[PDB]
């Protein structure tokens, strides 16, 4: 039910599998097959990615007003690169 | 042209509620299928609108043209009337697209080329959201 | 009402949700399921403040306003090794690089 995503700087993010599987890339990387290492994505980026999964799963198929997903300017470039690689 | 308003001449009253943090640009598809811009709604605001049954509307960020939803879908079609509600909301953008929006909003288009990013991301940045494109997309899906 | 949390210890971070009306003890059960350490070996914190087992997450300050999907609230976690509890330690995330000149 939970999987571990490890950042370049060694941070270990434990998220529900269904949340992780909103990345196609991660879905493929799971096929310690419940652990995945990201030697190119630092913790300040991977933490945001995980927040995005929570966000996506909460608000996908919701009639409630949906809030903006916030992204600080300082991480935008890296988050872009990570999002692109992760396909999410 | 496949995506067009029907010329019904049947009045239908509608409320456009901007339940988004963006300045909303309402867009009416005319009888030829040409997008027609109407007045902008600032964030949080509403307008009572006289339209007609079978008319097609969609909604976009007025500054960046990012796609918005309306009653959780792409197109709004006034039905028979009580005013009908058109709740305009953010979609759940992909993280990639949201990142693009933020980067676009922070960098002048002539400086995209000076970002230390792979070529294919320059191009992804340059490929701004575009109504006529979205309409070609939607037309082919039929 | 769901509240969205990061449960954080050292270099570990769990993303989960829980009910506002659920208890600190019930959360330790969630952590137990995941990290294989039982409630009596866990201390949970909000900031530097130790949280009481019988208190709701709401009573502890985790609410829909403060513990959002896109911006979860942090819960500190500390383990007991045999005798006594370690201090609460949370390794910060990495720093982003300086903002490129073209993003001003």
């Amino acid at each position: 039910m939970y999987v571990k995503l490890i950042s370049s700087d060694g941070h270990e993010f434990i998220v529900k599998r269904e949340h992780a599987l909103t990345s196609g890339t991660i879905k493929a990387m799971l096929s310690e097959t419940n652990e995945v290492n990201f030697r190119e994505i630092p913790s300040h980026v991977l933490s945001k990615v995980c927040m995005y999964f929570t966000y996506k799963v909460r608000y996908t198929n919701s009639s409630t007003e949906i809030p903006e997903f916030p992204i600080a300017p300082e991480i935008a470039l890296e988050l872009l690169m990570a999002a692109n690689f992760l396909d999410c | 042209p496949v995506l067009r308003s029907v010329n019904s001449r049947e009045p239908s009253q509608v409320i456009f509620c901007n339940r988004s943090p963006r300045v909303v640009l309402p867009v009416w598809l005319n009888f030829d299928g040409e997008p027609q811009p109407y007045p902008t709604l600032p964030p949080g605001t509403g307008r009572r609108i006289h339209s007609y049954r079978g008319h097609l509307w969609l909604f976009r960020d007025a500054g960046t043209h990012d796609g918005l939803l309306v009653n959780q879908t792409e197109l709004f079609v006034p039905s028979l009337n009580q005013p009908i509600f058109a709740n305009i909301t953010l979609p759940v953008y992909t993280l990639k697209e949201r990142c693009l929006q933020v980067v676009r909003s922070l960098v002048k288009p002539e400086n995209y080329r000076r970002l230390d990013i792979v070529r294919s991301l320059y191009e992804d940045l340059e490929d701004h959201p575009n109504v006529q494109k979205d309409l070609e997309r939607l037309t082919q899906e039929r | 009402m769901d509240v969205f949390l990061m449960i954080r210890r050292h270099k570990t971070t769990i993303f989960t949700d829980a009910k506002e009306s659920s208890t600190v003890f019930e959360l330790k059960r969630i952590v137990e399921g995941i990290l294989k350490r039982p409630p009596d070996e866990q201390r949970l914190y909000k900031d530097d403040q130790l949280l009481d087992d019988g208190k709701t997450l709401g009573e502890c300050g985790f609410t829909s306003q403060t513990a959002r999907p896109q911006a979860p609230a942090t819960v500190g976690l500390a383990f007991r090794a045999d005798d006594t509890f370690e201090a609460l330690c949370i390794e910060p995330f990495s720093s982003p690089p300086e903002l490129p000149d073209v993003m001003k």
